[PDB]
């Protein structure tokens, strides 16, 4: 299952993964030596009580220079450089963890967004956007923190090992009683409480669902609630379900606190018991072993979050991990459209027996036929969600037809020339969603700039009377989609964005549904003038907004009728 | 439920100072850029000033150029506008509006409104 | 600002608040007693001779005890009994806190949800659902978890008060050094790291929105992305924004880890200092003062989460707190409709010059005239945004008009009888939002059971041939909005739900939009036959569905023309 990991990471990503793995081991050796460095220093300081017992001062300090109180201070500041050094080195390690995790958050997510951009429009249509968005930004945060949790896990299990080795290097019955008492505490909390952690933890997820769902549902029938006027039948189901949500939630916040509270009374008991074994058993080394009792203290102080993070990354390697890496390939190994070829449009746009519906949806057409000569300016009158936008999705390069040909100058519209065919069409989606940046980038759609191609477009899209009064001019921040741009201002910008492509076919797609009565016809004429040199397809949800359209195709229940 | 209420513009003789304060509610005041407008007696509408989200880029019109200095206070959620000298047109009741109201179509939008302060400063 | 508190909470919520706050003070004494029980037990475990000296430990030595080693062991189990008692004690305290917080998460949200359910229909229309939803379950969530933080804060500052006082009794120079060293580390970290925590932490909130908005904008323009074909212009604005979001996130999760990593070096250095400083000073009682080292160890080990929970509750008392309490007097003290009277309907529903607009908007009508006789079966033909549902919501008891009379048998529809007139109308929404419960509860609208009238409802809503194939039948948990229920069967419940009200006027409101003509025509024919004995206002969105409609009022752009 590990083979799916190396498939995503590259040389700037893989080499960084190894650096953290070695540093995870080295940071462990740094912590151990930082602990072990207390033992000599505090042996010599505690050796002052027993005067002289071993060659540790009067019989050891006389090997370099200086007196006793000077070598105990120098050893003291020697302890505090190593600890400030560690405090910086351990901080740098926890910085490389974030630099690698959040750097892969970008390096990985940069490609999945391209994958869902290259799939056919039908494959982007079958899955909703509230799912693809999570497929290109939700999975990456989980994988990044999972690899970081994996590297931090290696650092920790290493810290635990060699620090336990340092404890075993000191005492026998204690480190034995300590290891036994530690693994006894690793139990119960992981086998009797950890099940109840989710036994009352997923019942809280059950209760939160049972509360949010009936709360959102209750707000929708507010009209029907005002008609009923009696809210008793609704609040008698709300108070009992909220009270069902209440205790199902308090049992989660109770069993999530028992482990640490019990671990505190334990930690106290395993602490004072590290003492009751030293004074009773006659290893009474006022400095030899009283130094080591401080080593057990510091070791435990470095060991409590040491054991906590292991279970944290363990749950992170089960909650995440195997459920994230598999979907990754499948979503990024996904297939994308491949076609090379050109096509020319000078005569008419034959359709030739389309017959189409979505993947698992019924056929909203069946033997749908029409043709569009250059410059007809046709329309598509329909009943909303019946098959207008579906048919126009078929006319354009999107949606490969079932039994259709869609001829262009007696030449079929297929994947070879659909790439070049998609270039000469704008969209202008009336309720156009802009991104918070300059309107110039919103017209160019980010594809750099061309200035000599923007002023003419703005002048044609009747935005010239709009750029003058803006504070930053063409550089003013558009503010999300609209906000700073009202509906028809977004229309003019959408028209400008389409005109910037220098197209030959323009499609409206309900371009009159998000405006007032006065703002529609002016924009429609402002489009009719700049479409005199072009063609046009209109998906009007109403009649008389097309009038100047020489063709009016009304799609009913599968068949295409013609009006004006 | 965007409801704005500006109230700080009374009748005071021309050649003096008059700062109007527009209060806003119902939206993140900092993310939205703001503007000003006015409706003349008998005439349609007429634009005044504009400003960005950060308050570091200003805009005015030729009939009021070099006369006003617009400031944004993103603390009390208020949009100020200093005024000096009044013409037989600087009267059309300055409302507030939300985003960029400046073209001749996005003016037919009730993005704010709210009472208003009549400032008909004649000779 | 404290006066806003007692207005919401009752007497029980005050007896329980004192229950928690006195416990908050007492749990500090239990911890200190659990720590202060160590120094005696350890000063007697080491120096056995204390059990035959001092006016405190002499006679108990020869009261059933016999030797000295037997009583010190007894003292040990007495400590672990106290520590298991203390662990159970703290588990009960942390059990009442979560019971009070998640208890007020229900008690408050129940009142706020009841308040938003009884306001006028116009006040509920102006604000979106996510705002209200978070106003009745997100705001309650913050205030609930805030009160517990204040209690825990006072409990916490108390345990720091008497644990620091217990340390002062033990030592003079050591506690003084620790306090100076603490308030030196309480400084620097709170004024040098704390700024950069938010200087790179609220920059994260900045970069996250600036990274999501340009990503979420591209998904809505995926159609135009396929047309442009070139993604380099989209990815040159994505890679440059992501390489900025990358570093903007690595510095946040780094500076949020600088404290505790520097804190480790602090904890290490303040430990070996204590024992070295206490081993250089010649108070070496072998046990008298070297046991006090263990009290300092247990005191600090109890003071690390002690310092963490104080700032956690202080952040909870600033991040939330003042932003929640004020917005409840403005959410709970909300006003609601009045009136107490009855109304009768038997002749005509004269509208007579409606003219209507919302709070601060324009008027969609300006003089709108019609009249509805009992049993007229009228319809409203308009556009997708003209005001088709507005006029009908004006005819019925909803929507207090600006200049409209809404006469009912030459009697005015006002607040005294709007309740009674709302009682005699049923909505039947086509895209009905069902709740995951038995279909009987769905039809009753939660108003308990009623097999008498309710059994007749199923026979009227022609669900009987669908209840038969249903596994649980009338008690079938419908399965959220629409599990195995097709669109037509959802409509049958929509009819059944309003039929249980025994109404007099039936609304439809776009009862044709998302179902094939057949699966709806069978429902539309069912409607016209069961509407003979009542009146009905249809808000049809498409034509040919109102064949047998006797009246068809078409509202254009302010005026009302009549069709069939
Ligand atoms: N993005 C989508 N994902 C899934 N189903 C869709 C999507 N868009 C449309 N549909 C379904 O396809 C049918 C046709 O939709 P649409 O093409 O919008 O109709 P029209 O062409 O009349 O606008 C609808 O009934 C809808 O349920
Ligand atoms: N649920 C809603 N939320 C926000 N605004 C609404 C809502 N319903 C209607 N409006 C506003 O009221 C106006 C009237 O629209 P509406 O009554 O929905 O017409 P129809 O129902 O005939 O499409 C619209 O311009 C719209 O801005």
């Amino acid at each position: 299952m590990v083979k799916k990991l190396f498939f995503i990471l590259s040389k700037e990503d893989k080499n960084f993964l190894f650096f953290l793995l070695v540093f995870s081991v080295f940071v462990s050796f740094i912590e151990t030596f930082a602990i072990s460095l207390v033992m000599p220093f505090i042996t010599l300081a505690s050796d002052f009580s027993y005067f002289d017992r071993n060659k540790y001062l009067i019989s050891l300090k006389e090997y370099l220079n200086i007196p006793v109180f000077e070598i105990i201070v120098y050893f003291g500041v020697g302890l505090i450089v190593f600890y400030v050094f560690r405090a910086l080195l351990n901080a740098y390690y926890f910085h490389l963890l974030a630099r690698f995790s959040k750097g892969r958050k970008h390096a990985i997510a940069y490609k999945v967004f391209s994958k869902f951009l290259n799939i056919n429009y039908e494959k982007f249509t079958q899955k909703n956007q509230s799912e693809i968005l999570k497929s290109i930004t939700g999975e990456v945060y989980n994988l990044s923190t999972m690899i970081s949790s994996f590297l931090l896990l290696m650092s920790e299990i290493f810290v635990v090992l060699l620090l336990y080795a340092l404890m075993l290097l000191i005492n026998y019955k204690i480190t034995l009683f300590l290891s036994i008492f530690m693994v006894l505490n690793a139990f119960i909390l992981v086998k009797i409480l950890s099940p109840i952690i989710k036994k009352a933890g997923l019942r809280r997820e059950e209760a939160m669902k049972n509360f949010f769902e009936i709360l959102n549902t209750n707000l929708n029938n507010f009209k029907f609630i005002k008609l009923k006027t009696k809210e008793d039948g609704v609040l008698s189901l709300f108070k009992a379900q909220s009270e069902a949500f209440s205790k199902a939630n308090i049992t989660n916040e109770s069993v999530a606190a028992v482990p640490r509270i019990y671990l505190e009374g334990i930690g106290f008991c395993v602490l004072v018991f590290i003492v009751v074994f030293l004074v009773l058993k006659n290893e009474s080394d006022i400095s030899g072993i009283l130094s080591t009792i401080s080593i057990f203290v510091l070791a435990l102080y470095r060991l409590m979050p040491s054991a906590n993070r292991i279970i944290t990354s363990y749950h992170d390697l089960l909650y995440y991990h195997s459920s994230l890496n598999i979907i990754y390939q499948n979503l990024r190994q996904e297939e994308e459209n491949l076609g090379e070829g050109k096509l020319s449009f000078n005569q008419e746009l034959k359709i030739c027996n389309l017959s189409f519906g979505y993947e698992g949806k019924k056929y909203l057409f069946k033997n749908l036929n029409l043709n569009i000569k250059k410059g007809e300016k046709i329309a598509f009158i329909g009943e909303s969600g019946c098959g207008k936008s579906t048919l126009v999705d078929l006319i354009i390069g999107l949606l490969k037809p079932k039994e259709g040909q869609i001829l262009i100058d007696k030449q079929e519209l297929n994947a070879s020339n659909a790439k070049n065919y998609r270039q000469k069409i704008g969209y202008i989606p009336q309720n156009i969603y802009l991104f918070n940046d300059s309107i110039a980038k919103n017209i160019t759609f980010g594809d750099a700039v061309d200035e000599e191609k923007l002023n003419k477009v703005i002048k044609q899209a009747n935005l010239e009377h709009f750029i003058k009064n803006l504070p930053q001019g063409v550089q003013t921040k558009v503010g999300d989609g609209g906000s700073n741009l009202s509906g028809g201002q977004k229309q003019r910008i959408a028209i400008a964005r389409a005109l910037y492509l220098e197209p030959e076919i323009l499609v409206l797609d309900q371009a009159t549904s998000a405006l007032d009565t006065q703002s529609e016809a002016k924009i429609m004429d402002e489009i009719y003038k700049i479409s005199k040199d072009k063609t046009m397809i209109i998906i009007a949800h109403r009649l008389s907004t097309i009038t100047q359209c020489d063709k009016v195709y009304r799609l009913e229940h599968g068949k295409l009728k013609e009006e004006k | 439920q965007v409801q704005l209420q500006e109230s700080g513009g009374g009748l005071v003789q021309p050649g003096g100072s008059l700062r109007l304060s527009c209060a806003a509610s119902g939206f993140t005041f900092s993310s939205y850029a703001m503007s000003w407008v006015r409706q003349a007696p008998g005439k349609g509408l007429e634009w005044v000033s504009a400003i960005t989200s950060g308050g570091g880029s200003t805009s005015y019109s030729d009939a009021v150029k070099g006369r006003f200095t617009i400031s944004r206070d993103n603390a009390k959620n208020t949009l100020y506008l200093q005024m000096n000298s009044l013409k037989p047109e600087d009267t059309a009741v300055y409302y507030c509006a939300k985003g960029y109201v400046v073209d001749f179509l996005d003016l037919a939008e009730y993005d704010s409104w709210g009472q208003g302060t009549q400032v008909t400063v004649s000779s």
